[PDB]
């Protein structure tokens, strides 16, 4: 019955395609840039091509989008072929791949059933293994067993196919027609692994992954370890697989625009970024600082940088310091929490595939998040190994394999929430942080900076506390109650990372001068400087301003002598 | 087709009119088999020949080992009892592709790639023709396998129609000589961010010839990559380059300039670079009479406070240099030395390889972090500048010839200056005398040091006289490929003197002595700085900077009772 709806839905693509020019000059009126799409991709012959969903969306009321959208398996020869039709008659070894992207709805891999099978998918999560590019068959030239003449044979993903009939009537045989090469295009073949999201996970559910197949030139174009959105058709492999034709690497103005106006919000930013706990403005101050970073760039000479905010809480037991450890994995998407006592792993672990016997690279704690905070508990019970996989992972900002003869790096972000206790618990005024943190200096370094908690019996402020926690203890209280919700402060979060704002010279000739200052309390050196500069543009980005001013630096100067 | 016999006529008149006669006698007397053609002589000759070998390879190499029988026929009888078949050696290809430009428009065509080899196979089975025994009927049937896919399956039998288990029988079946080495692309000229790709390469009629761990150049044909030739010779400087930096190394004294272009960043002190660049530059490796091989390169050991830089610098030094891998790793560091034997598990068998630096410069961080395995490896690439493997049915020694720069940290954070550097790190004193220099930083207090460093560091975070980073660059890779700077016995006998005195007082006053090592260290630091200098010979004061090197990190990894030796050294300061 698509025998006839296929030439109809080829000739509606071909209409779309070409009643469609450009007619953008003066951001006027809007009309489809495919034509000099096609015109641009003339002289470098890719035919990888990338069409929106969203602009098919409007031809037929949408109904063309939703007849494509669950035929398009069975509409894929007609749009590719009407797609071949227009690049023939518009201009004069050829493949082809169209690509369809920017999809309205995101689904989970929990919500995939069988009633789209054959449809058209957005699929996020994040890569857990890849499968180095192999080349895929697609069509072979097969050769007659008497007639050695040449068949184009076109397969169908699935396993090695065969003809019936010979098309010349010199034969009628069906034995074995045998394989040929040259005159068989090939495109490379990848099947990675992808894998449910942290912030999406069910209560007491497991993870599921799944794996996904990837042809064209979407190959090498995904990076391990990076949480991914895919767009693709469900193809079944003889197990339900994936195919996907677009890579992205992810991870309102009325409200941003009158939060950045007033002058209070940082301060309603400092209790409001962890509205349950009582008290602790100064680990709220470096918890909201250290979920934004900032100046890591390039440096004038090539080498990339520490441009992130390592945050370490340390005090005594029963604290609510764990609280803002389950709140930021509550609320952060780039967020990784692990247990720390039952914890390579955390620097990315190897794992062997039995194809080639390879290993690939599993992220683990370290590498899961992008820009975003891996969390720590129980840093002092974790072992040597891991320790120095953390250190070796956070001296540059990368992280290293040798496994099997090959070595691999790669650049990964994150910013260490490490939440320790001491040796007896109980922590003493009388000696340094050394002798009662229990780990080494160079594993002590690297961290921008320390949280103390230390509790004794002060009922002013103890009654409010146990009142407080007595209170919560209701359904949804409104004690709790932040000035202002989480829904305006993520988006808030994200226009603030995309600013990129630089310091002045009334900055440096105070922070000369404050970096004397903190030397002169003493280990200090040039890690915490580092520190306190990267603090700097991350409140410069927090307060929204461009151009830094050494006042906003003040309060970061307070902060450390504060801890 | 017919058209091959007009270009066959043509090219046998080709070779009887260019070097072919004295090429097809050095095959033919070497009872060889392997016939060298350039690529530039027939594409002077007739550019369609080499169109026709651009487009259509395979179908060009069935004109040409036949044309070459007939010469080696004509000039020499009954060759064809011995040898049947003789391939030809397409060399001189003009576009030299990358790893990463190899695409789907460059299937079934020649091409030039560059590339290390590793984990290679010798005379390993292959797959070309296959039979089949049916259990059922118990009969025979035979197809095609070559050499990409895993194997055809055969399900149906001829008069069976049954699906039960077919057994393979390879024992009617075709001879294969395999040996396929996995190639990857070289870290030295891999842009920032990305990754390094891999292939494998088929190698038949050519093996044992390359060795793992260096440089290769090899000419064949894309399917997999079928090598025809290949090449264990091998960003470049040029003629317009090359006279400008002798211009610049004979005035204004180089070599300090080189020690402030080297760390950018930071302003540190020459303490560190200077150990790097002499690192980096390298010396000489020389033998006399073909044994006693000296190791030409300088393996630099750093120390200090965890707050000090050390990685940045390292970082920033691989990336100037040339096949400079920064491998690091404490947990992760699986097989110690990239030097390998082990069993690979697609076609079950054993294969070595050398992991990924040969000529280059390894980087290692964190090195009291380890197991036994990688400093066993490094304990025997730093006595020797090779990795034997002795096992699984090989035996082979690799080279392991690359200098090492390794950073550490001492036990406890704190340098513990009232005791020597032995009771400090955890290292011993055999693995301690291989690294000639070791140097230590330490803790730093005034407004001076304030004044100067939190300035040069934001001065670096605030930006986004010294020698450019280019030109550098380019100069390492000039200096080290053409130069060779020895020793004349004019005035040299008077380090011998020197050496006598400064021996003599590490016994008296110090608990750690001095050996015939470190003058073997001073001389490759002294032609070090005397190739650095682009110098015909090594002058008489470079072992000036050569024993303020070897003092300042001999002196300064002892205690502070060693002070008396701080101006004891002061006469020749």
């Amino acid at each position: 019955v698509d025998d006839v709806t296929g030439e109809k839905v080829r000739e509606a693509f071909e209409q779309f395609l070409e009643d469609f020019s450009v007619q953008s000059t003066d951001t006027g009126e809007v009309e489809k840039v495919y034509r000099a799409q096609i015109e641009f991709m003339k002289i470098y012959d890719l035919n990888t091509i990338y069409i929106d969903y969203q602009h098919l969306s409007m031809r037929e009321n949408g109904a063309l989008a939703m007849a494509i959208s669950e035929q398009y398996y069975r509409f894929l020869p007609f749009l590719q072929k009407g797609l071949r039709r227009v690049v023939r008659k518009y201009a004069p070894e050829r493949v082809f791949q169209i690509s369809f992207f920017n999809l309205p709805t995101v689904h989970r891999i929990r919500d995939i059933r069988s009633e789209k099978i054959g449809s058209l998918l957005s699929i996020s999560g994040t890569v857990t293994r890849t499968s180095e590019v192999r080349p895929e068959l697609y069509k072979a030239s097969f050769t007659c067993d008497m007639c050695r003449a040449i068949v184009d044979n076109v397969e169908q993903s699935f396993k090695y196919t065969e003809p019936t009939f010979c098309p010349n009537p010199s034969c009628e045989n069906r034995a074995f027609w045998t394989l040929n090469v040259t005159r068989s295009r090939f495109l490379d073949w990848q099947k990675v692994r992808i894998q449910e999201n942290a912030n999406e996970i069910p209560t007491g559910s497991m993870p599921r992954t799944l794996d996904v197949i990837l042809r064209g030139d979407s190959v090498e174009r995904a990076k391990p370890g990076d949480r991914c959105k895919f767009t693709g058709v469900e193809i079944v492999v003889p197990k339900i697989s994936f195919l996907a034709c677009h890579v992205i690497s992810i991870g309102e103005i009325n409200e941003l625009k009158e939060m950045v106006k007033d002058e209070h919000i940082y301060d309603k930013l400092v209790r409001s970024i962890a509205p349950a706990v009582f008290g602790h403005e100064a680990v709220k101050k470096g918890i909201l600082l250290q979920m934004l970073g900032g100046v890591h760039k390039s440096t004038v000479e090539g080498i990339k940088l520490r441009g992130d905010i390592n945050i370490c809480v340390v005090g005594d037991p029963s604290t609510s310091k764990s609280q803002f450890l389950k709140y930021v994995v509550g609320f952060a998407p780039r967020s990784v929490y692990t247990s720390g006592k039952a914890s390579a792993g955390l620097t990315a672990a190897v794992v062997r595939d039995e194809e080639g016997g390879d290993y690939t690279i599993e992220a683990g704690a370290l590498m899961l998040a992008d820009n975003g905070i891996c969390c720590i508990d129980e840093f002092d019970k974790m072992d040597i190994s891991d320790q120095v996989a953390i250190h070796e992972a956070m001296e540059q900002q990368t992280i290293s394999i040798a496994k099997a003869g090959i070595h691999a790096t790669l650049n990964a972000r994150t910013s260490i929430l490490a939440a320790a206790n001491p040796v007896g618990g109980r922590y003493n005024r009388k000696l340094s942080l050394r002798g009662n943190l229990n780990m080494t200096a160079p594993i002590m370094s690297r961290f921008d900076l320390f949280f103390v908690i230390l509790d004794d019996c002060n009922e002013k402020i103890d009654t409010e506390l146990a009142s407080h926690i007595v209170d919560l203890h209701m359904k949804r209280d409104e004690a709790i109650e932040p000035p202002f919700s989480a829904e305006q402060l993520r988006r808030y979060i994200k226009y603030a990372r995309t600013f990129k704002p630089i310091l002045t010279k009334e900055a440096r000739s105070y922070l000369v001068e404050k970096y004397k200052e903190l030397r002169k309390d003493d280990r200090i050196t040039v890690r915490q400087l580092e520190s306190m500069i990267r603090l700097s543009e991350a409140i410069a980005r927090a307060n929204c301003v461009d151009e830094i001013t050494p006042s906003f630096i003040a309060e970061a100067y307070d902060l450390l002598r504060q801890s | 087709p017919n058209v091959s016999r007009t270009i066959a006529r043509e090219l046998k008149s080709f070779l009887l009119e260019y070097v072919y006669g004295a090429r097809i006698r050095t095959l033919g007397e070497m009872n060889s088999e392997s016939l060298e053609v350039n690529y530039r002589h027939l594409a002077e000759s007739k550019a369609i020949l080499a169109l026709f070998l651009a487009k259509c390879p395979e179908e060009m190499l069935k004109i040409f080992d036949l044309v070459a029988m007939e010469a080696t026929e004509l000039h020499y009888p009954d060759y064809a009892r011995i040898h049947s078949e003789i391939h030809v050696r397409i060399s001189d290809f003009p576009t030299i592709y990358s790893l990463r430009e190899l695409r789907e428009s460059n299937l079934s065509s020649l091409v030039r790639v560059t590339g290390v080899v590793t984990r290679r196979t010798g005379v390993f089975p292959q797959l070309k023709y296959v039979k089949f025994n049916c259990l059922k009927c118990g009969s025979i049937l035979g197809p095609f396998f070559q050499d990409s896919n895993e194997e055809i399956r055969i399900s149906f039998c001829t008069n069976c129609k049954s699906k039960g288990p077919f057994r393979v029988n390879g024992e009617k079946t075709v001879y294969r000589n395999y040996q396929r080495v996995t190639l990857q692309e070289a870290p030295g000229t891999v842009p920032p961010g990305r990754l390094p790709r891999h292939r494998e390469v088929i190698l038949l009629a050519l093996v044992d010839v390359s060795k793992p761990g260096e440089e290769v150049e090899v000419t064949g044909i894309y399917k997999i990559i079928e090598a025809n030739s290949i090449k264990r010779r091998e960003f470049s400087w040029t003629e317009e380059e090359e006279r400008e930096f002798r211009k610049i190394s004979r005035d204004r004294g180089i070599i300090d300039k080189i020690i402030s272009s080297m760390a950018p960043s930071i302003y540190g002190h020459r303490d560190i670079k200077t150990a790097v660049a002499c690192s980096l530059f390298g010396g000489v490796p020389k033998n006399v009479n073909g044994k006693h091989s000296i190791r030409g390169d300088i393996n630099v050991l750093l120390l200090g406070d965890p707050g000090t830089a050390k990685s940045q610098i390292l970082k920033y030094v691989e990336k100037t240099a040339h096949r400079a891998v920064f491998a690091t790793g404490q947990g992760a560091s699986a097989v110690g030395l990239t030097a390998s034997v082990r069993k690979d598990p697609i076609t079950k068998e054993w294969t070595l390889e050398g992991g990924a630096a040969d000529k280059g410069v390894c980087l290692i961080d964190e090195f009291d972090k380890m197991n036994d395995q990688d400093r066993t490896s490094i304990h025997e690439a730093m006595e020797q500048q090779s990795i034997s493997i002795s096992k699984a049915g090989i035996v082979t020694t690799l080279q392991a010839r690359c200098s090492i720069i390794a950073a550490a940290n001492p036990n406890g954070g704190r340098y513990n200056s009232t005791l020597p550097l032995a009771q400090n790190v955890s290292l011993t004193e055999p693995i301690l005398s291989r690294f000639d220099i070791l140097c230590v930083v330490r803790d730093l207090v005034d407004e001076e040091a304030d004044e100067r460093l939190a300035t040069f560091v934001v001065d670096s975070h605030v930006r986004s006289s010294p020698i450019p980073q280019e030109l550098l660059m380019k100069y390492i890779h000039y200096a080290r490929t053409k130069i060779y700077p020895k020793l004349h016995q004019m005035d040299m006998d008077k380090v011998s003197r020197v050496y006598a005195d400064l021996r003599r007082e590490s016994i008296s006053t110090g608990s750690f002595p001095i050996t015939v090592r470190h003058l073997e260290s001073i001389l490759r630091i002294a032609e070090s700085f005397a190739k650095m200098r682009l110098s015909e010979f090594v002058s008489s004061y470079d072992l000036d900077r050569a024993i303020k090197v070897v003092v300042d990190s001999f002196v300064d990894a002892q205690k502070v009772s060693v002070r008396r030796q701080l101006r004891r050294s002061f006469a020749i300061y």
